[PDB]
């Protein structure tokens, strides 16, 4: 799930 | 032709443009996913949002970007981070890309809370885009071009920004010369809609305050990057 | 055509623009002084000179200018001087040819120590906004359109600058569709001549890096203007 | 203010 | 920097 694109995605 | 010089720097760009692409979970919900106002909204700022971190690390790669001054470098990249983001759109939408996928996409931005009044003209100008038959080499150029720009507000060392810039231009021009032989004022009107980009920046502002579904949020980066 | 405000605007730009020209006495000199690359040097650094007061009597009179911060407007002057210039350059190098000067004052320039490595990208460029076919009204707003422009280095206000610059060109771009209606693209092949105006000031500075002549200064108000030394 | 965005051109 | 010429041409004209 891409470790930095998840959490730039966790609104 | 280009020179030695020239195709180091071209060559390059190219590969870092390349470089990345929509990671396969985005794209799946693309295809096979819930197709509301609601949802599209969703896939769309989860698009936006890899956007610009691909946008950032191209950057980054820029030949001699990191020379310059930190402070200068974010004024850069919150200046043309909308710029690269309709520009990326135009040549999306012209594409090679073949069945279906752009129409795909087509449809959900016109079926997640936005206006007719501000995707009808989008659209219309990413055709005008179009009209004018740019490759790959030469959208990756001028993506660069804008993010390179020294007439933005709070540089502080406009000079050491055209010191770089001034090759990408160089470059593209010589490329439209090669490219179009046919009509010579080719580069003129590619520069000339670098400026039409910079004038819907404005306009981005103003429909984000009317974008908002279920009472949902952007995404933190978004909010940094449109200021919302 | 064009609407009444934007004609009460085209008036006003039009006639300052026209409200001045050169000194009969510097004129004079292309013609009848002594032909040396010094010669020429002295009096094209004065032509330049006297451009630029030109260019402050154009621009104050220009509508709305003076209501800018009186630091927003130097600001402009100064980043705009040099382009205008080009504007300028151009559109004299491109009329019926006068043939009472105008030739001798480009025979002037191949012969007054500026390498030929720059001189003839120059003329290069000249042809291209020739291959537009101008009007003086369009020549003069897109000098306007140079001058006002919110992009400049050290603006503070910029939206002040871009509200009194937008006029302009939508008048520009009226023109152009009544002048050229088969091409709509051609308002925006108008638009890419300004930043490749903007690239040639770089070429500019570090030209005059070189440029020189048997000793021989400048006028002090070009080396405010062009930052030479 | 864009903290995010300076870390990301910042991170290796 | 001050422009000192530039501000005598754009103050009194
Ligand atoms: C009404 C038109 C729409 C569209 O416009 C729409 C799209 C259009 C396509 C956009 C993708 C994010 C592209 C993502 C990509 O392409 N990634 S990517 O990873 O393939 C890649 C990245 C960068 C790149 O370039 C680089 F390498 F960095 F230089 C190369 C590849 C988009 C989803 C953004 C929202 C935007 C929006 C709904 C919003 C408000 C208005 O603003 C718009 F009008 C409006
Ligand atoms: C190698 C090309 C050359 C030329 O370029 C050359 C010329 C080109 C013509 C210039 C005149 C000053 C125009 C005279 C005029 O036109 N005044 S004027 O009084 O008739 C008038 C004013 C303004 C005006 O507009 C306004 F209303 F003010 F806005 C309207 C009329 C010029 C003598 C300057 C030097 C320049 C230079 C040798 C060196 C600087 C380089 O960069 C160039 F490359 C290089």
């Amino acid at each position: 799930e891409n470790a930095l694109l998840r959490y730039l995605l966790d609104k | 032709e280009l020179t030695p010089d020239q195709q180091t720097l071209l060559h390059f760009i190219m590969d870092s443009y390349n470089k990345q692409r929509m990671p396969q979970e985005i794209t799946n919900k693309i295809l096979k996913e819930a197709f509301s106002a609601e949802e599209n909204f969703l896939i769309l700022t989860e698009m936006a949002t890899n956007h610009v971190q691909v946008l950032v690390e191209f950057t980054k790669k820029l030949p001699g970007f990191q020379t310059l001054d930190h402070e200068d470098q974010i004024a850069l990249l919150k200046g043309s981070a909308v710029e690269a983001m309709f520009l990326r759109s135009a040549e999306i939408f012209n594409k090679k890309l073949p069945s279906g996928h752009s129409d795909l996409l087509e449809a959900r931005i016109r079926n997640s809370g936005i206006s007719d009044e501000y995707i009808t003209p989008m659209f219309s100008f990413y055709k005008s885009i179009g009209e004018l038959k740019m490759t790959q080499e030469e959208y990756a150029l001028l993506t660069a071009i804008v993010i390179l720009s020294p007439d933005r507000q709070y540089i502080k060392d406009r000079e050491a920004v055209e010191k770089l810039q001034e090759p990408l231009l160089d470059v593209l021009q010589k490329l439209c010369k090669i490219h179009q032989p046919e009509n010579p004022q080719h580069f003129a009107c590619l520069l000339g809609r670098l400026t039409e980009l910079r004038t819907f920046n404005h306009h981005h502002a103003e429909m984000l305050m009317s974008w908002r579904v279920n009472d949902h949020k952007f995404t933190p980066l978004l909010c940094e990057i449109w200021d919302v």
